[PDB]
């Protein structure tokens, strides 16, 4: 894959990085929505009220 | 000598004021010929839709005749001299330059006052240009980009002067009589309003003097974009037209510079280009490749507080789409991942543009006069360069997404144009879900 | 370069049957139910299937 | 400074003028065109213009492509009837890379197969791009007619021949005709040196004086086109002098007696005698000019006419009456004072421009193989003499004619009927 | 065929129990699998392409 | 390198592609560049591998084989596709390159 | 001059557009210019 | 004849903020699409 | 007139699938294991179905 190791693909990530980011909390919000974690809602400062 | 020294040894534009405010300007190259003009600021954005053909009419008839040259002579006179008198008017400027040897420039600006101030309008020359001008129209029907292009000025800036186009409509041009003409040149051709630039082997204090001689007994609504759709189905053409664009800057916003160079990146094709499928721009290369369009372009038409900044194609019936789709998805790039490669790509094809459209005693004369009317003065290549410089991967990036990412576009289409996207597909299209 | 909606064989399919598929623009909320037996199907089949893990 | 004007050993022709503008633009003129073509290699040079940018020696069609658009430079082939000039423009940094491209594209020259046979659909497209506007069709068909060889050839491949440019045809033109002694290295913003450093990198491989063409044998004949457009475009000519003699100058002093172009917008061309005459007698949209074409062993003078279909004997006779009134002596000093005036302006206006400049320094050292200072071309433009005017006009109307029609035709004559 | 002999082998001692023999050949069975797919297969398809000249 | 061209002519032979008729470029992989220089081939190359690889084709799908004299010799196999890949390959690389920066 | 440029009309006939490649031809005065003043 | 069409007047349909012709809507654009897309965030979070 | 097989919606996915599918001369038997394949997992269907009709 030496194809893509380059000077642009290395600006080409930085650009994305912070994108990447993002949708990566989206999805670790989303897991600990969804599954109700409570290893990490019991820090969150309201919804830590239920259980 | 660099580029840089060359730059900084192009003779500057010399710039005084008469005392009635006209605005005289020189570039002298010092060559046997030299081009003279008056450039002035009133066009069709000044005009209501009573008199919306008042500009375009009264520039037909600016040399059929005057009040010290009736009828024809003046033209032999022009053309005893061997000189080129031509005149234009866009939706924000008028024009009249006359290309002449250097000898020829005290004569030659004594005609531009005669045609600019001392202009007589015939009825029976009125009507003869009246007939000339419905058939113009008839004309002008033919050529598909101007319509598309009227179009979408019509559709982006509907309820706005803006939106009419410069010759007007055909009642309008009908109804229009010589009272209204004078009217309009009365109001619109004034000494403040006016630019009298000369370029080539012209000297500033002879043009000067020349300009104090006969221009001294003269005289002394920001528009809304809309996103919005104007489709002409007419599947007897043979292609489709489209031609999409956003809300771009006004001529005095910086923006300008980098938004040229992200038009730069996104380049232009033809059918009859020679670069083929090798093409840097990606969009140019997957429609050579796909034979996805005969030819397409960007452009950034800028006016005093708006501007409208896309691109027109012209494409077979059921490509439009596969076009479209490319076109935008370039514009989301730009918005989200430039790279610094391309950037620098896009500006040494603007510093190319900006240095060679400059080639010539009429595009300077073009460039000074209409520099004057909306900078307010002559922008040197140096700063010009400087501007470019300062361009950036970065800066292109944000720029695109202030201007481009998640913005209502205006479209016009034209001909067997069914399978362009709907409103809202391509107002989707507008933005990217990944992003 | 092409689309991969409008490329891919499944995406074709899809973008053929339920994205680009020309639709008449007057038809009312009764071609609604349509899609809704499809749903209220799928339903069907999910509900069922959980009842039949207990029945 | 001035033009740094050079003759190379082999005969290759470099000039070179350092204006300091920010813009350099180098070209190379060939002696090679559609007259250097015989019956068998017909449209060998309009697939060589097209083929600036296939692959070469020293870079491949991607490098050349990429190369010219990232310095955003700029290549273009400009072929006529007898050169055909390569030109690069871009800034004066650059300049240099896009030198090596050039003389890549045209001394080192390498026609692949599948390349050519990609490019062959082009040729169509081309050719049909060009004919959208009927005076490209009318003029190929005026100099088919005109002249039975040479100068018979068309700038554009014929239809038959779309697909059967082979590869080792464009090999054998360009080493027929890409030599020293027929080429010309012309350069605006780079120094003499570097210049004659390239040239000599270069072109100097193939020796001077390639294969040479025949000489141009006048035909009259006709070529009537009927196609039905609305508007006839007709050409009615005859075989003036060959360009660079003085009675060249006096065609060119009566074609602008007679009229040329417009110098007004939407004038009524009131100096144009050709355009007067016509309106004297027809009311309806019509258009008449005076066409000159110069070439190095003969040229063509007429009346070209844009006229209605049923109007087009009348617009046709008035032109010819008119130009034949001329040739009776019907002519005034004042009239070929200003015709000169009109010469030497638009002259200067054509070489005021740096393309222009650059093809007129190209045509010069390609024809004369010397540059003239545009002070000699006025002096020779106002040398002619009003008798010169007048034996021109006589020549064109005691002259074997040839003409071509494209148009409804019905009510446009022929030759003899002229 | 030495991959497939040695499905078969990983197949039979699977039948077979948890005992002293068994064991070890099967972890050798086991580590023979993944080196035969994952190592020895590209190393010997480019052995091959450069006896081939290519 | 007289023990390598042993083994190679060995391994040539073992290959039984040769007993087909084949020569070395037919057997060849169809990717991307392989399916450009199969493009790029003048019409006799192009036609002469066509009909080798439909008679390969033949003699598989009856489970037959060359006569003896007729398999290829590999001292007379010609590499004919090799020059045409090696080019594309080089202008993918190259446009590659460019790509990288 | 020795260019078949005589005149602003005709020369440049056929000139089409382009970048890196944009081949362009050059006939003679072919007239056609003031022809667009009337339908 | 593509001169004497003009668009029909959507005033009727525009937008309070968009009603003006003499005002630019890049003021407005933030708002406008604030709105539209805060529906659809609701949407999105009742679903 | 046309040919159903070709030309009717149904008809042209069997035909496209089954009858006029372009396919290699020279696959051997291995290449009938597909096709078995599918024999199975109908039979393993069809059995199936007589077996649930008791459990
Ligand atoms: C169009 C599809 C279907 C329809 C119209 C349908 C209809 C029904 C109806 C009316 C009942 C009676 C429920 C009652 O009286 O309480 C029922 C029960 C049942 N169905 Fe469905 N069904 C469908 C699909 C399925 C599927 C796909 C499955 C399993 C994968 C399934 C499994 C069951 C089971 C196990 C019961 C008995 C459980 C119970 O009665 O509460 N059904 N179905």
């Amino acid at each position: 894959l030496s194809r893509f190791l380059g000077p642009r693909y290395r600006e080409l990530a930085r650009n994305w990085i912070p994108t990447a980011s993002m949708w990566g909390a989206v999805g670790a919000v989303g897991l600990v929505w969804a599954t109700d974690w409570r290893l990490i809602l019991d820090w969150v400062p309201y919804i830590n009220g239920k259980f | 000598a660099t580029y840089a020294q060359a730059l900084q040894s192009v003779p500057e534009t010399q710039v005084s004021q008469l005392d009635n405010g006209l605005r005289v300007a020189s570039e002298q190259s010092s060559q046997p010929t030299c081009t003279v003009g008056v450039w002035i600021d009133a066009g069709s954005r000044y005009e209501n839709e009573k008199n919306n053909g008042a500009g375009y009419f009264v520039e037909h008839l600016a040399f059929k005749g005057t009040k010290n040259r009736p009828g024809s002579a003046l033209e032999k006179e022009v053309e005893s001299m061997g000189a080129h008198l031509n005149a234009y008017s866009t939706r924000e400027h008028t024009a009249y330059y006359i290309k002449a040897l250097s000898k020829d420039l005290p004569k030659a600006v004594e005609l531009l006052a005669d045609i600019v101030q001392n202009c007589s309008l015939e009825d029976s020359q009125i009507e003869k240009e009246r007939d000339v001008i419905l058939q113009e129209l008839q004309e002008n029907d033919s050529s598909m980009r101007d319509v598309v292009f009227d179009y979408l000025h019509a559709t982006a800036f509907q309820g706005t002067p803006l939106a009419q186009s410069v010759e007007g409509p055909s009642e309008n041009v009908r109804k229009l009589s010589r009272a209204d003409l004078t009217e309009y040149v009365s109001q619109h051709y004034k000494a403040p309003r006016m630019v009298l630039a000369a370029a080539g082997g012209v000297e500033h204090r002879q043009l000067l003097d020349l300009a104090q001689k006969h221009f001294s007994s003269l005289s002394g609504t920001p528009c809304r974009f809309t996103g919005s759709e104007i489709r002409h189905r007419d599947d007897a053409l043979p292609l489709a037209h489209v031609a999409i664009a956003v809300e771009g800057p006004g001529w005095a916003n910086p923006d300008n510079v980098p938004l040229q160079v992200a038009n730069a990146i996104i380049g232009h094709y033809d059918s009859t280009y020679g670069g083929g499928t090798h093409m840097s721009s990606t969009l140019a290369s997957v429609a050579a490749t796909r034979k996805l369009c005969q030819s397409f372009q960007t452009f950034n038409i800028c006016y005093a507080e708006t501007g409208l900044l896309g691109a027109h194609f012209v494409c077979d019936n059921m490509s439009i789409d596969d076009m479209m789709f490319f076109l935008q998805g370039q514009w989301m790039r730009l918005c989200t991942s430039a790279t610094e490669s391309e950037v620098v790509r896009g500006k040494n094809i603007l510093r190319n543009a900006l240095v060679s459209h400059l080639d010539g005693t009429t595009p300077v004369c073009e460039d000074i006069g209409r520099s004057l009317l909306t900078y307010g003065r002559r922008i040197p290549l140096a700063e010009w360069e400087s501007r470019i410089a300062e361009v950036d991967a970065s800066v292109v990036r944000e720029v695109c997404s202030k201007y481009f990412y998640d913005q209502c576009p205006a479209v016009a289409g034209l001909g067997p144009i069914e399978q362009l996207p709907d409103y809202n597909r391509i107002r989707s299209g507008m933005f990217w879900l990944r992003f | 370069m092409t689309n991969i909606r409008k490329s891919h064989p499944l995406m074709k399919i899809i973008n053929n049957a339920f994205i680009d598929l020309p639709a008449p623009s007057n038809i009312s909320s009764w071609w609604n139910f349509g899609s809704l037996l499809g749903i209220c199907l799928i339903l069907q089949i999910l509900t069922g299937l959980f009842l039949a893990m207990h029945y | 400074q001035d033009l740094e004007f050079t003759r190379l050993p082999n005969g290759l022709v470099i000039a070179s003028l350092e204006n300091y503008a920010p813009a350099s633009r180098i070209g190379l003129f060939i002696k090679a065109g559609s007259r250097y073509e015989d019956s068998n290699n017909l449209g060998t040079s309009h697939l060589l213009r097209l083929a600036s940018s296939l692959t070469t020696k020293g870079a491949s069609s991607f490098k050349i492509t990429r190369g010219i658009e990232a310095v955003g430079g700029k290549l273009s082939v400009t072929s006529t009837r007898e050169s055909m000039a390569y030109t690069v423009e871009c800034l004066r940094d650059d300049i240099e890379i896009l030198m090596e491209f050039l003389l890549n594209v045209t001394a080192a020259p390498e026609f692949r197969r599948w390349e050519v046979a990609a490019l062959q659909s082009q040729l169509r497209i081309d050719k049909a791009v060009a004919f959208q506007n009927p005076q490209a069709q009318v003029l190929e068909n005026l100099h088919a007619a005109a002249y039975r060889n040479a100068l018979a050839n068309s700038l554009y491949c014929p239809d038959y021949r779309i697909g059967k440019v082979t590869p080792d045809q464009l090999h054998y033109y360009v080493q027929n005709h890409f030599t020293s002694a027929r080429m010309a290295l012309i350069g605006l913003g780079v120094s003499h040196p570097v210049l004659k450093q390239v040239a000599e990198r270069f072109l100097n491989m193939r020796g001077g004086l390639g294969l040479s063409g025949a000489k141009a044998k006048y035909r009259g004949g006709e070529i009537r086109d009927q196609n039905g457009d609305s508007l006839v475009h007709a050409a009615l000519v005859a075989e003036s002098a060959a360009t660079g003699s003085a009675e060249a100058n006096a065609f060119s002093v009566l074609q602008h007696v007679l009229g040329a172009g417009p110098h007004v917008k939407r004038g009524s061309n009131a100096t144009s005698s050709l355009y007067q005459a016509v309106a004297k007698g027809v009311h309806q949209p019509f258009d008449v000019s005076a066409f000159n074409a110069s070439y190095s062993d003969s040229g063509l003078f007429g009346i070209y006419t844009i006229s209605q279909a049923a109007s087009a004997g009348d617009v046709i006779k008035s032109a010819y009456d008119q130009v034949k009134t001329i040739a009776q002596g019907n002519l005034s000093n004042t009239d070929v004072q200003a015709a000169k005036n009109k010469l030497k302006a638009g002259y200067l206006m054509s070489v005021e421009s740096s393309e222009g400049f650059l093809d007129e320094v190209g045509s010069q050292a390609l024809v004369a193989g010397s540059y003239v200072q545009p002070s000699t071309v006025l002096q020779q433009i106002d040398s002619v003499a009003d008798a010169d005017v007048i034996n021109a006009a006589k020549k064109f109307v005691s002259g074997r004619k040839s003409m071509a029609a494209s148009g409804n035709l019905g009510h446009t004559p022929f030759v003899d009927e002229l | 065929w030495m991959l497939v002999a040695d499905l078969i082998t990983l197949t039979w001692i699977g039948g077979q129990p948890v005992e002293h023999p068994f064991i070890i050949i099967g972890q050798l069975a086991s580590i023979l699998y993944f080196l035969i797919i994952l190592v020895l297969m590209p190393i010997t398809s480019i052995i091959e392409n450069n006896l081939l000249k290519w | 390198s007289k023990w390598l061209e042993g083994i190679r002519k060995w391994y040539y032979n073992a290959a039984g592609f040769n007993k087909l008729g084949l020569m070395r470029d037919d057997t060849i992989y169809e990717d991307d560049d392989v399916k450009e220089a199969i493009r790029r081939l003048p019409e006799n190359l192009y036609n002469d591998r066509v009909f080798r690889i439909k008679r390969a084709l033949d003699l598989t799908m009856r489970q037959q084989i060359l006569p003896k004299e007729q398999w290829t010799k590999y001292e007379e196999d010609k590499f004919y596709l090799e020059p045409y890949l090696k080019e594309v390959i080089r202008e993918r690389k190259e446009r590659e390159e460019w790509a990288k920066k | 001059r020795h260019v078949v440029c005589r005149f602003p009309l005709g020369p440049f006939c056929a000139g089409v557009v382009g970048h890196a490649a944009l081949p362009a031809t050059s006939e003679s005065p072919v007239l056609d210019a003031k022809r667009s003043f009337l339908c | 004849s593509h001169t004497d069409i003009r668009v029909p007047d959507f005033s009727d349909y525009r937008r309070a903020e968009v009603l003006d012709s003499t005002k630019s809507s890049k003021e407005s654009s933030d708002a406008r699409k604030g709105f539209s897309y805060l529906i659809t965030a609701t949407t999105t979070v009742g679903v």
